[PDB]
């Protein structure tokens, strides 16, 4: 006799295979819970027929009608004999259905849209100074070289070319083969020296500041961080255990969060997890979805993986396999679950469905060649240019 | 001979470039809350908006107030006066004109060899004034959204480069003339 | 049975709830004083109805009619029985009504428009060293050059005064000149100068990033005396309040001068409401200052738009005190309630909730405006050099 | 009426009060499990007497006698009725008794002696740059010298290979050599080399303080595989516990190898008590490792003397679970009590109180040990130079 | 009719004049409360006779006997008609005596012995490197100079003197008038250059670290900071309002503090404020006296002023003038007090008795000439030595 | 002539100083938990306490273990071996002895002028070894309470200074002899 298996379509626990329309039945579905149920049936020795919860809601109680919706609704009212879905365990649901021992842990987690990384380019060594400063430095170098040539020459080795060489070597603090002997040339040299000293000191200090700094600041970084602010609105999934957890909380922070959520215009509550994921992804940093750590990690791992988890889990709980109260299946299922946990099976499944995909692989640390490759490219360009000019001078000298 | 002609054409080209950049109003490409901010191609005197309600209508700027009208005679008011007057780029243009005039007059009186020397000095001083002018222009605009520079900017820069080159050439001409004198 | 409670809407003490049109009863009022009255009535047990004053004034007396306005007039004339309000204690009001022990402390203070941050100024590169260090550096440069000059003239193994100055200057800027001393006596001077430069330049370079990017906020007034000295800047107070009475009844010279100014400063600097002064300061381009209790300034500076600031310290120290009419049986228990709340720490919690909980208010690449002064100096030096060369040319030609 | 409560003294779960000789009743026991049992009895309403096990063992079964020891034997054989303890859930024990939903999560982990901090090593001055950067720097030095050589031979206006290398080296170290290029092609190379040196040396100098004074703590084992590979280092577990059973019943290769080692490693690595393993690790000069649940390691590392550390991650994940005998009426309500406590957040508060609240665990001038390697290099270079000079002297003399 | 005035001997509120034995009566005493009472009597129009509380305890109630000790004891039982002393105001005392409006504010404050300042000397610029490094640098300089002279000379301008000059200029990065041409000399030069680069970079980096750091870390810096630690014991003054405040507290931190204090071996409680002051001053950082902010500030101002106040005041309260319940003096006294506060009198008295004495006057800030004067002294010494050697060379050349 | 005698006496003085410092045990003045820490005047080989229970009794040191006995062959064990062996100061003494011997033998065979050159090389190498020895000595002692150095330390330093001076003088003698040869 086949056993009904109510589930829910939430990746990666359950998903529709590529080309699902062609496929049918259990073979169409694929996800963590699928392998979990397969293994459970193998260890118990029965056969199961998959089925989805029509409402698509995990499960909850209508306070007026006092009825159960979702997968718990199906299980209580005899529709389904088993619920292999990620049913969070709570006091209210455990009164009416027999949960099994948890097969995974989690907690309430905060999601945010990934801020701009501000990745450093190859020419990251110019960052400490504005490009404006660099170019005005070049222009000042030309001006001072010309002035030096002029004052020195008109009634000496200080021609224009040697003037440029002298001023360049002075800026780089590599000394000079020649130095001014006249008063005007010496004034120019001293002023250029002062300018060089100031500018180079500024560059070095600002660079030290740069390399001893990272953009690790988080917008909220705490639960009360969500409460204090108002530009970003935080909400949950309707008919989800976190909604009840906030509803029945007895803490100041959770009371305030529940007050805000219940009196949020427009309705912060979302119909489905993907709804909140897209809301944050398209909120321009305006939504702060509250969900379970597992989904948050999976999403932060999947491409575009443009979302991040912030803060520590508010509370600790775990999923669990459910059966109807008084069902004969409760006994062995626990046992099976334990087997898996002690056999490393659940660990392998978690690793497979959360890490193998690996869409994106995203105290003082040494500099990487990427930070400073631009100067190497500049060096190669200069060497090539020097060889070219050597060839040109060779041709000119020959002719 | 050829060198003097190159000097003259370079001087006039630099003067034209600098005058264009001063009169032209495509220096800066920034967004401002002055047109119904929105994309705007500004200048040294007047700020002209584009892709907006006006889509071509534009006006001068209140450089001294900047809508603040505070902190008078505090070393920032002087910068504002200099920026508004744009005295330094204009001085650069004047110096270029006078230097070109002196170079041309050199052909009239070849005996007086100091004329080209004065011309070269004027060109160098023009370069110095130009760089000061761009420095103050950039320093004033600070008073952070995206921004960019237009072709009048680079016209002024080219004027400076030409002024430096022409100063070098005129000095060389003076050296050659005095050497020939012996 | 119910107690007549007087108040005023001076946030955050008393302020109406959002969408209060649908709110009825005492629930339409939220704040610090509403809570306080709640616990006071709890401890004493009575019942209260929260009522505002039509005149919208804290209280004062008219020197001609000898009549009392606002809360004080209400309580003395029987229109109410208690004032759980931000009412300020003073000699005059005690003569006519009975206050309690203060439930929060305060002092007069000054409110001004927040100035725009002073962008770092030209010559900012001299900041990391005190001017005395620069003077000593110049003296040492002169002295080293002179000593080298004397040593190389008297006991040589050429180092004139000019070339000696050039050598010292080059050594200071980490540029080596063409000539180097050949005598032991000159070389000792060179060595010590080199060590001096190493130390000084390293010290200067170490702390140079800070002094270039820091913007300092400085106000034209730094205290009350600086305010009295400046007559162009206008200052005023609430029309009927302990502040105006305190200035009027004062005997210190500074406050008497302020009182003369206010009594003569046309137009009337006085306002009718705290928010009026807030707006006037926020809408005067920094030409106006407001004198008020420090608690309101602390609340405002902690709340957006955060376009104003508190300057200086507190001129006088006082406290807000619950009030009751003479001979009331409520006066005895309210004191005990206040003391019990203070001991329990409730008042501190309320203060934190309504003041601190309402708070609403980096490596940057150097900008050319930060280092424009050195460019100006450079160009000036170039102009000076050309001028000097022309002068030498003319002198030689003659 | 009273409930038989079984526990063990595994701190901080259960630990006697100070001066307990004068303490009587359940009050002589303090900890996390005692509190938990308090709230469980409160919610259920029953009464409890806290009792220790004489055998002092958590529980296990003897494969020959098929007999149960410790708490499991007690509950199965009727000596008690409940175990509010740090008992670990597992398949075997569930077959015979009924557990609850876990009240705290854990995993196996490894305990070792904290190594002495590795003082920064010779050649620490190369750290701020990756070795690839150094290799590219050497290649660029060679290339620049070669290019200068070719350019100055083919198209001159002397720069041999030797003098070119000297010039490049001097430019890299901010020392100017006597000779400078006179040709445009050579001067371009000089300029780009100068810019390269400026950038590289500034970058190197910026982050140099950190890499000189940092002491890095590194363990010989970084994971379980590294432990299995190393046979000299000895590892053991508690004699009767979920850890020993888990290793014994395992089927993974790594754990099977570990089990063979323990079953054969003489003397018996197994201990009888957690504190025994703590002392053994603390008294073996880092030659011993202990496998235990992560909660105890977190407690210990957070408590003085803080002479030990946790290494790696958790091999397996499990949870502590209240237990009751088969068919007990208490089993149903204890589950609900645990869930209610979890929802209320009590368990988190207890965890923080008994783990985090018990926590018991700068610019320095450079020491000559930090920069001794450069001195060694210097003296070696001097010796090499003298040797080379002697060799040249002999060659010339022949 | 003279009015009894019970007080207490605690500086600076009340103190015994120098040469007190010669003096007698009110003229012997001097302190803030003395001027306060003088002004109060002047404004009221009566005369007063000073008197001290024999027990020396501020005041409290025996829970068993239910009697009052101290100044409150004297006032309740008719011994004294007024108490101008710094009586902290509390609920318990206000039930039986008529306090007046507070004339000063304060709060519970934590005292600690002033830690070592570690003042910087004139030769503070050598701190970034150990003296050992400097001296070994000198010795290496000598060794390398000698090796250079050697390798260069024996089968050149590289004599010993020029070798020392070259190596010194290389270390200071001021260039060289001459450079090695030989292979061995060039090896020596390159190695010395490497050493110089490393050492100077280290000095500059460590100096930047030094100048961007200050010793502002506090041992506790919070009330819970006292609770967590145990090496330092914190206690109060027996028969002082702070003891009751801790006894009746309803907070976790205060409950823990009261538990520790009541179960502290040896007894942390002190007989008098000077007792706790000396206990902290002679505890080698083992005692943390809890007192009122006023006394803490006065002591931190008075020589040796080797004590510091830490953290913010735990609670807020103020002193007050007391009279017996039902006394006729209660009315005017309040008025007088207010007069003073509105006349600036109390402010002037506070400033006088807390600031005028001024025993000791103890973000980025510019360097002071004190930090770097040692190098100036070195420069002057070198100049003098150079002149002396010039004279010696002059005499030698003459002869 | 005088210069050679000064060379010889300086060499023997340096050898005596270095040998004294090696044999002597007043290098370091620190407190240690080795005597019933307490004031202690240590040395290169043996650590001797003072003003304590022993008040004069003292023993050698376990340099290699240091009571740790861990991290073998990890670039720190080599330092410990070098420090214990004190091979470098001993090498300095040996080199000084051999250099003085060569100088003395120079008087025997004035024709062979390379002998003093070898002597000077030996003196310089002795200086290098001495400085290495002090470096390792200081680096090992790190393995922070007050400390100070005794007169044997400065005796070794004086040995180094004399070695440098003597190397200079011997090289000068070789130059003079070869110049006289022409
Ligand atoms: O009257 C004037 C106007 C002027 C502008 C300049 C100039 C130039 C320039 C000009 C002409 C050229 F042919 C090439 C470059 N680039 N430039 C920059 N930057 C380069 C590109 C920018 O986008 C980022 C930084 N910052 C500040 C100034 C500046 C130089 C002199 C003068 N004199
Ligand atoms: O075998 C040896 C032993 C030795 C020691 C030294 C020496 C000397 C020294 C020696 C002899 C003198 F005549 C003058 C100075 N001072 N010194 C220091 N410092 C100076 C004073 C200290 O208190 C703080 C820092 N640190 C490390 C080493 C050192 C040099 C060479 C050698 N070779
Ligand atoms: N409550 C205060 C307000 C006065 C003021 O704001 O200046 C009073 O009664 O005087
Ligand atoms: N409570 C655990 C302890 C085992 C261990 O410490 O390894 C058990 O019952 O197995």
């Amino acid at each position: 006799r086949t056993y009904i298996v109510t589930t829910i379509l939430e990746d990666p626990y359950v998903m529709l295979k590529k080309n699902a329309n062609q496929f049918e039945g259990n073979d169409r579905y694929e996800g963590y819970c699928v392998e979990l149920a397969a293994e459970i049936a193998k260890h118990v020795g029965y056969s199961y027929r998959l089925e989805i919860v029509s409402d698509g809601k995990y499960g909850a109680r209508d306070p007026d009608t006092k009825a159960w919706n979702g997968m718990v609704g199906e299980l209580v009212y005899g529709r389904a004999d088993v619920a292999v879905a990620p049913l969070t365990i709570t006091l209210v649901r455990e009164e009416v259905i027999d949960f099994s021992k948890p097969f995974m842990s989690l907690g309430i987690s905060i999601m945010i849209k990934k801020p701009q990384k501000s990745k450093p380019g190859v020419f990251s060594f110019l960052d400490p100074l504005a490009y404006e400063i660099w170019m005005c430095i070049v222009f000042a170098y030309i001006g001072v070289s010309v002035v030096l040539f002029l004052v020195s020459r008109f009634s000496n080795e200080f021609g224009i070319f040697n003037s440029l060489w002298f001023s360049l070597g002075a800026f780089m603090q590599q000394g000079c083969d020649i130095s001014p002997r006249s008063l005007s040339g010496r004034i120019v040299g001293g002023v250029w020296w002062f300018f060089t000293l100031i500018i180079i000191s500024s560059y070095t200090a600002n660079l030290a500041a740069f390399l001893t700094v990272e953009r690790m600041v988080s917008p909220i970084e705490s639960a009360e961080d969500l409460a204090k602010q108002t530009e970003i609105a935080y909400g949950t999934l309707e008919a989800g255990s976190t909604k009840e957890f906030f509803r029945r909380s007895k803490i100041a922070v959770f009371e305030k969060m529940w007050t805000y959520m219940k009196s949020a215009e427009p309705s912060v509550f979302v119909r489905t997890t993907e709804e909140g994921m897209i809301r944050v992804r398209k909120s321009k940093g305006k939504y702060a979805y509250l969900l379970e750590s597992t989904m948050n990690e999976y999403i932060e791992q999947r491409k575009p993986c443009d979302t991040m988890k912030v803060g520590g889990n508010l509370d600790s709980k775990g999923y669990g396999i459910a059966t109807p109260k008084g069902s004969a299946l409760r006994g062995p299922v626990n046992l099976a679950v334990l087997k898996l946990s002690e056999q490393g099976v659940l660990d392998k499944l978690k690793s497979k469905w959360w890490y193998d995909k690996g869409e994106c692989g995203s105290k003082t640390s040494a500099l990487s060649l990427s930070n400073v490759a631009g100067v190497f490219y500049i060096l190669i360009g200069g060497l090539g240019l020097a060889m070219l000019v050597a060839l040109i001078e060779f041709c000119y000298k020959s002719r | 001979g050829v060198q003097v002609l190159l000097t003259t054409i370079g001087a006039f080209a630099a003067f034209g470039l600098m005058t264009i950049a001063i009169s032209t109003d495509y220096w800066l490409y920034t967004r401002a809350l002055i047109c119904n901010g929105g994309l705007t191609h500004s200048g040294l005197w007047r700020i002209c908006c584009l892709e907006g309600l006006k889509r071509g209508v534009c006006v001068k700027i209140n450089h001294f107030p900047e809508d603040t009208d505070y902190d008078h005679d505090s070393a920032e008011y002087l910068l504002r006066v200099v920026r508004a007057s744009s005295i330094f780029p204009i001085l650069s243009a004047i110096l270029l004109l006078l230097g070109g005039v002196c170079v041309a007059a050199s052909r009239v009186y070849k005996s007086k060899r100091n004329i080209i020397l004065g011309a070269g000095i004027l060109f160098v001083a023009a370069g110095l004034s130009n760089i000061i002018g761009v420095i103050v222009y950039i320093s004033a605009n600070a008073g952070k959204n995206h921004y960019s520079y237009g072709w009048s900017f680079y016209f002024g820069g080219l004027s400076f480069i030409l002024a430096e080159v022409i100063g070098v050439l005129a000095v060389n001409i003076y050296i050659e003339r005095s050497r020939e004198a012996h | 049975k119910t107690v007549v409670v007087t108040t005023i809407l001076e946030s955050p003490y008393v302020m109406m709830k959002k969408n209060h049109e649908m709110l009825e009863g005492n629930e339409r009022y939220e704040g610090y004083c509403v809570d306080l009255a709640a616990e006071i009535a709890k401890h004493c047990g009575f019942k209260y109805k929260l009522t505002i004053v039509g005149d919208g004034k804290y209280g004062a007396r008219d020197a001609d009619t000898k009549i009392w306005n606002g809360m004080v007039g209400e309580l003395v004339y029987g229109k109410a029985d208690i004032a759980i309000a931000p009412l300020t204690i003073t000699l005059v009001r005690e003569e006519v009504i009975d206050f309690s022990k203060p439930f929060m402390s305060l002092g007069i203070s000054i409110m001004i428009k927040k100035p725009q941050k002073s962008k770092p100024g030209v010559f900012s590169f001299l900041d990391p060293l005190a001017y005395e260090i620069w003077m000593c550096i110049v003296f040492a440069y002169i002295g080293v050059s002179v000593v080298l000059f004397l040593v190389s003239r008297f006991s040589p193994y050429e180092f004139g005064i000019f070339n000696s100055l050039w050598f010292s200057l080059g050594a200071f800027m980490r540029q080596g000149c063409d000539i180097s001393p050949r005598s032991l006596s000159g070389r000792i001077v060179g060595g010590v100068w080199w060590f001096f430069t190493l130390i000084i330049i390293s010290s200067y370079t170490a702390n140079l990033a800070a002094f270039l990017t820091v913007e300092r906020m400085v106000s034209p007034i730094e205290s009350a005396e600086d305010l009295s000295k400046q007559t162009e800047i206008a200052y005023g107070t609430l029309d009927s309040g302990s502040t105006k009475e305190f200035f009027r009844r004062s005997k210190i010279a500074v406050f008497d001068k302020m009182w003369t100014y206010m009594r003569s400063a046309e137009p009337s600097v006085f306002v009718r409401t705290t928010a009026e002064g807030v707006a006037r300061v926020r809408k005067s381009k920094g030409k106006y200052a407001y004198l008020l209790e420090s608690t309101m300034n602390e609340y405002i500076e902690q709340r957006k738009p955060c376009d104003t600031m508190k300057v200086g310290g507190n001129l006088d120290s006082k406290g807000y005190g619950i009030a009751t009419p003479k001979g009331s049986s409520l006066g005895t228990p309210v004191n005990l309630a206040v003391l019990k709340l203070s001991e329990q720490g409730v008042l501190d919690k309320l203060k934190n909730k309504w003041w601190y909980d309402k708070g609403e208010c980096k490596t940057s690449a150097l900008s050319l405006s930060n280092v424009a002064g050195v460019f100006y100096i450079l160009v000036g030096g170039l102009g000076l050099a050309m001028l000097v060369a022309l002068i030498e040319f003319c002198y030689k030609s003659r």
